[PDB]
C-alpha cells in the first residue's frame, strides 16, 4: 500500500498527520474557528447565500405541524386518537403562530423563525441550544417558553486545561451521555465581571430542560464541527484574490496616457494637453490634435485585458466551495449557463437529496422536543385531556402519546405541467395516496376536503354549477 | 545509513500511594484561612465514698480542646522553547517523523505527566510523615517555615532500647506475639492491620514462633504466605494473623537524584484500616484561578505565553495540599531495632 | 454567619472598584464644566501631564 508509505518518490515523506481522536483535533482550535466561520458569514457573499439557500429550501415560509399517536400501540381507539389529534394541533397551532410572539422569551421571533435560526446555527457552528424556561408570573394559558442560546456561550469550564469527565463545557456522566451544561452571560458593554450557571439537561420529573441537536462522526464528540472547516482557507483566498484583481484593473485603468517632454511642466502640459493656465485640469470636450516638437513625446498607455481570464478561475473555485458545502454551484453561484432540460434536473435532485436529509434529522428533530415540551405543560393544565382506560400514562410513553410528523415547504417544479401529470397519473393508479400527493404541494389533506366540501355549498346555494369533485 | 526504532520502552520508580488510600479517604476542601480540630478529654474520675452528712465536692464539667492549621501551597512548572523543537525526540523513528508542531504537543504531554507524578509524591510523602510520627514541618527555599502538630501522646511512638531489641534476642524459643500485644495495648479503639517495611517484616518472620503459628492444627486460623510472593510491586497484602491484616509496603520517592524509601528503615505501624483520615485541600491562590470563579480544588492547571525573544509556552500546576489525622491515638508506631 | 468564598469577594471588589473610577471621572467632567461656565477659561494641567 503506496498510501501508508514514503510515497512516489518521497514527495509525501514529510506528511505524517497525527493519529488523534475527532475531539483532541478539535476542541484546542474550537474558538478560533468559530470565529472565522463567523467572520466569513458576515463579510462574504458566499456564505451568506449558501446560509439564506440553506433556511429557505431546508425549512421554507412555513413549517406545520402533523400529530400521529400510535394508537394501536396505546389501545386507545382510533376516533378517540383522531379526536385528540385535532385537539392538541388546533391547542399548537394557537400557541405556535401567535402575533404577540411569546413563544420566546425575547419576544422577537416565532416558532417558524425559530426552526430557521436554529438550521442557521446548525450551519455555520455545527450545534443548536434551546432552553425551555417558566414564567410562573404569567398569567397565559401556555406558561413554557424556549430561548435560543448561541453555542459561544456554552463555554467551557471557563478555558483551562480540562479533564475526561467535563469537556468542553459539558458534563458528562460514565457513558457518553451528557448530564449539565454550563451557560455563560453576554455582556455587550465588556467590562461586567462574568458569571457561569449550571443548567442540568433534564428536570427531575423527566421533562427535557436544555436541548442540544447536532449530527456526530466518529464514537465520541462532545460538541459537532461547522460545514466549514472543509472550505475557509479557499474561500479567504478568493476573496482576497477579487479584491486584489480589482485594485489592480482600477490602477491600470487609471493612467491614461504619458507626456515626455524637456520644457517646465506647466508648459508642457500647457502646450500639449490642452490644460490653460488661467494640478491644472484639462476641458473634455472635443477633439485635440497637439503640435510637438522635436524633444517632446506623446505615449497612449495601453493595459492588459481586465479580465484575463479571470473569471474561468472563480469558477473552478466557486465549484470547490459549492462541493464542499453541500449546495449545486448554480444555486451559490448564480451563473445558470446554458444547459438542458436533464441537466437542470439532475442539479436540483442531487441538492434537495441533502436538504431532505438536513431537514429529516435537525428541523425535525428540535420541532419534535420542542413540541413534546410544550405538550407536557398542555396535558397537565387540564388543557387538553387523555383518552381514558390508556395502558400507559403520558409519562411512561413519551414518544408514543407524541409522536408526531412535520411537513414543510415543497419543492418549485421546473416544469409546471409535468410534475401535475405525474401527480395525476400516480392518482389514478393505485402506487400513491392522496396524502403523499397534497404533502409534496407542502398541503395537509384534511384542510383541502374541508374547504371542498363549503366550496360545494357555496356553489350549490349561490345558484352556480356544481364542482367537479361533487358527488351526485 | 537508514534506519528504524523497533522498540522505545520508559522507566518507572515503585510508587503507589498505599498509605493515603487505606487511612485518608472523604477529602473536605474548604475555603478558610484556617481549619479546627477538636478533643474531648472524656475520663471520669471515680465517684468516691461520701459521708450521708457531708454532701460536698461538685465535680468540674469536662471540657475539650482545639487546634488551628494551615495549608501549604506548592507549584511546580515546566517549559518549552522553539530551540528543543527542532532537532529530534528520542521516540520517534527516523522514519515516519513529525513536523516541529506536534513535537511540542508531546513534550508539554510529558511536562503535565511529570507535574502530577510530582504532586502525588508530595501527597504521598505528606500522608507518611503524618502516619509514623504525630506532626511533619513543611519546610522550603521560599516557604516560611510552617508546622502541623496533632496532638499525640508520647507514650505512642514507641521505640526499642538497651532492652527488648528482637535483633539481640534469639531467634528461638522466643514469641513477639506478646510483644505485640503489650505495644497494642495503647491504641485507642481495635488495630485491624499492620504495615510492615520490608526489612522489618523479614525479621519478624524468622521467628522460630511465628512459624509455629502457622503449621498447627488447632492452636490457631492465621495463614501468611512466608516464601516469595511478590517481588516488583509496592505493596504485599499477605494474609491474617489471628485476626490483623499484615501489610508490607515497600514505596520509593526521589528526592535529588537518588531514590528513597517512604518507610523509613524497618518500622511496624500498628492501625486500624477505617481510621478517621482528613484529607484537606486549601485555596488556591492564582488571578486567573479566581477569575474563572474555581476555589478549594486541587490541581489547577494553565499555560502561557512570555512574549519574550525566545518567547516560550510554561506549564504550571497548582495544588495546596494538607492531610490532617483527626485522632492520632489510633496508630501504634514501633522502631523494632 | 452565611460567609462566602473568594470567588465572589473578588467580585464584589471589582465592582465597587469600577464604581469608584466611574465617580472620579464625573466629577472630572463636572470640574471642568463649572469653570467653563464660572469663567470663560479653564487650565488643564497635571503631574505628569
Amino acid at each position: 500500500y503506496h498510501g501508508g508509505g514514503s510515497g512516489f518518490g518521497g514527495q509525501l515523506r514529510s506528511w505524517n498527520p497525527p493519529s488523534e481522536s475527532v475531539d483532541a483535533a478539535l476542541l484546542p482550535n474550537f474558538t478560533r474557528g468559530n470565529a472565522r466561520a463567523d467572520d466569513l458569514v458576515r463579510n462574504n457573499g458566499y456564505a451568506a447565500n449558501a446560509i439564506q439557500l440553506h433556511q429557505d429550501h431546508i425549512v421554507g415560509s412555513f413549517f406545520r405541524l402533523s400529530h400521529r399517536p400510535s394508537w394501536r400501540y396505546l389501545g386507545i381507539g382510533e376516533e378517540e386518537a383522531r379526536a385528540f389529534s385535532r385537539e392538541v394541533e388546533a391547542a399548537w397551532k394557537e400557541f405556535a403562530e401567535d402575533d404577540c410572539c411569546c413563544i420566546d422569551v425575547e419576544r422577537k421571533r416565532t416558532f417558524t423563525m425559530m426552526i430557521r435560526e436554529g438550521v442557521a446555527m446548525h450551519a455555520f457552528n455545527g450545534e443548536l441550544f434551546v432552553q425551555a424556561t417558566w414564567d410562573t408570573s404569567s398569567s397565559r394559558l401556555f406558561r413554557t417558553q424556549f430561548r435560543m442560546v448561541s453555542p459561544k456561550r456554552i463555554s467551557n469550564p471557563n478555558n483551562t486545561g480540562d479533564s475526561r469527565n467535563c469537556r468542553a463545557g459539558v458534563q458528562i456522566n460514565d457513558s457518553g451521555a451528557a448530564l449539565g451544561y454550563y451557560v455563560s452571560e453576554d455582556g455587550y458593554p465588556g467590562w461586567m465581571p462574568q458569571k457561569w450557571t449550571w443548567i442540568p439537561r433534564e428536570l427531575p420529573g423527566g421533562r427535557a430542560s436544555f436541548i442540544h441537536v447536532f449530527e456526530p462522526v466518529e464514537d465520541g464528540q462532545t460538541r459537532g464541527a461547522n460545514v466549514f472547516y472543509s472550505v475557509m482557507e479557499q474561500m479567504k483566498m478568493l476573496d482576497t484574490l477579487q479584491n486584489t484583481q480589482l485594485q489592480s484593473a482600477i490602477v491600470k485603468a487609471m493612467y491614461a496616457a504619458t507626456i515626455e517632454s524637456e520644457l517646465d511642466t506647466q508648459s508642457a502640459m500647457d502646450f500639449i494637453l490642452g490644460a490653460n493656465s488661467q494640478a491644472a485640469p484639462v476641458r473634455l470636450g472635443g477633439a485635440k490634435v497637439p503640435h510637438l516638437m522635436p524633444g517632446d513625446s506623446l505615449n497612449l498607455q495601453t493595459a492588459q485585458d481586465t479580465d484575463n481570464g479571470y473569471s474561468v478561475f472563480e469558477q473552478s473555485l466557486l465549484r470547490y466551495i459549492a462541493a464542499g458545502l453541500g449546495v449545486s454551484y448554480e444555486q451559490l453561484s448564480r451563473n445558470y449557463a446554458q444547459m438542458s432540460y436533464s441537466t437542470a434536473r439532475a442539479s436540483a435532485n442531487e441538492s434537495w437529496a441533502y436538504f431532505m436529509g438536513r431537514r429529516k434529522f435537525v428541523a425535525s428533530r428540535q420541532a419534535s422536543q420542542m413540541f413534546l415540551c410544550w405538550l407536557e405543560e398542555a396535558i397537565v393544565r387540564r388543557v387538553v385531556t387523555l383518552p381514558s382506560k390508556a395502558r400507559f400514562s403520558f409519562q411512561e410513553a413519551r414518544s408514543a402519546w407524541g409522536n408526531c410528523d412535520w411537513i414543510g415547504s415543497g419543492r418549485m417544479a421546473i416544469d409546471g405541467l409535468k410534475e401535475v401529470q405525474e401527480a395525476v397519473m400516480l392518482i389514478e393508479a393505485g402506487l400513491s395516496t392522496y396524502e403523499k400527493e397534497c404533502a409534496k404541494r407542502g398541503d395537509d389533506y384534511q384542510e383541502i376536503f374541508a374547504q371542498q366540501v363549503r366550496e360545494t355549498m357555496e356553489r350549490r346555494a349561490a345558484g352556480l354549477k356544481p364542482p367537479a369533485w361533487a358527488a351526485a | 545509513t537508514t534506519a528504524q526504532l523497533l522498540a522505545a520502552n520508559e522507566q518507572k520508580f515503585k510508587f503507589d500511594p498505599l498509605f493515603l488510600r487505606l487511612f485518608f479517604r472523604e477529602s473536605y476542601p474548604f475555603t478558610t484561612e484556617k481549619v479546627y480540630l477538636s478533643q474531648i478529654p472524656g475520663l471520669v474520675n471515680m465517684a468516691l465514698y461520701v459521708s450521708p452528712i457531708v454532701s460536698g465536692e461538685v465535680i468540674r464539667s469536662r471540657g475539650g480542646s482545639t487546634s488551628e492549621f494551615t495549608p501549604g501551597y506548592v507549584k511546580p512548572k515546566h517549559e518549552v522553547n522553539p530551540q528543543m523543537t527542532l532537532r529530534r525526540l528520542p521516540d520517534e523513528d527516523p522514519q515516519n517523523l513529525a513536523d516541529p508542531a506536534y513535537r511540542r504537543r508531546r513534550i508539554i504531554m510529558q511536562n503535565m505527566r511529570d507535574e502530577e507524578l510530582a504532586i502525588a509524591q508530595v501527597e504521598e510523602m505528606q500522608a507518611v510523615s503524618a502516619v509514623l510520627k504525630g506532626k511533619y514541618t513543611m519546610t522550603g527555599e521560599a516557604f516560611d517555615p510552617v508546622e502541623v502538630d496533632m496532638g499525640r501522646s508520647e507514650e505512642n511512638n514507641i521505640t526499642q532500647s538497651g532492652g527488648t531489641e528482637w535483633s539481640k534476642r534469639d531467634k528461638s524459643t522466643y514469641d513477639p506475639t506478646d510483644d505485640i500485644e503489650a505495644y497494642a495495648l495503647n491504641a485507642s479503639g481495635v488495630v485491624n492491620i499492620i504495615v510492615f517495611d520490608p526489612k522489618g517484616w523479614a525479621l519478624f518472620r524468622s521467628f522460630k514462633a511465628v512459624k509455629e503459628k502457622l503449621d498447627t492444627r488447632r492452636g490457631s486460623n492465621s495463614e501468611l504466605e512466608t516464601a516469595v510472593k511478590d517481588l516488583g510491586k509496592a505493596v504485599s497484602y499477605k494474609g491474617m494473623y489471628g485476626d490483623v491484616a499484615i501489610v508490607v509496603y515497600s514505596g520509593q520517592y526521589v528526592e535529588n537524584g537518588v531514590k528513597k524509601n517512604f518507610l523509613p528503615d524497618n518500622t511496624m505501624v500498628l492501625g486500624n484500616t477505617q481510621a478517621r483520615g482528613l484529607r484537606t485541600y486549601g485555596c488556591i491562590q492564582d488571578a486567573d484561578a479566581q477569575r474563572e470563579g474555581i476555589n478549594a480544588s486541587a490541581r489547577y492547571p494553565k499555560n502561557w505565553v512570555t512574549t519574550g525573544d525566545p518567547a516560550r509556552e510554561f506549564t504550571m500546576i497548582q495544588s495546596a495540599p494538607l492531610m490532617l489525622l483527626a485522632d492520632p491515638d489510633e496508630f501504634v508506631s514501633v522502631q523494632l531495632a
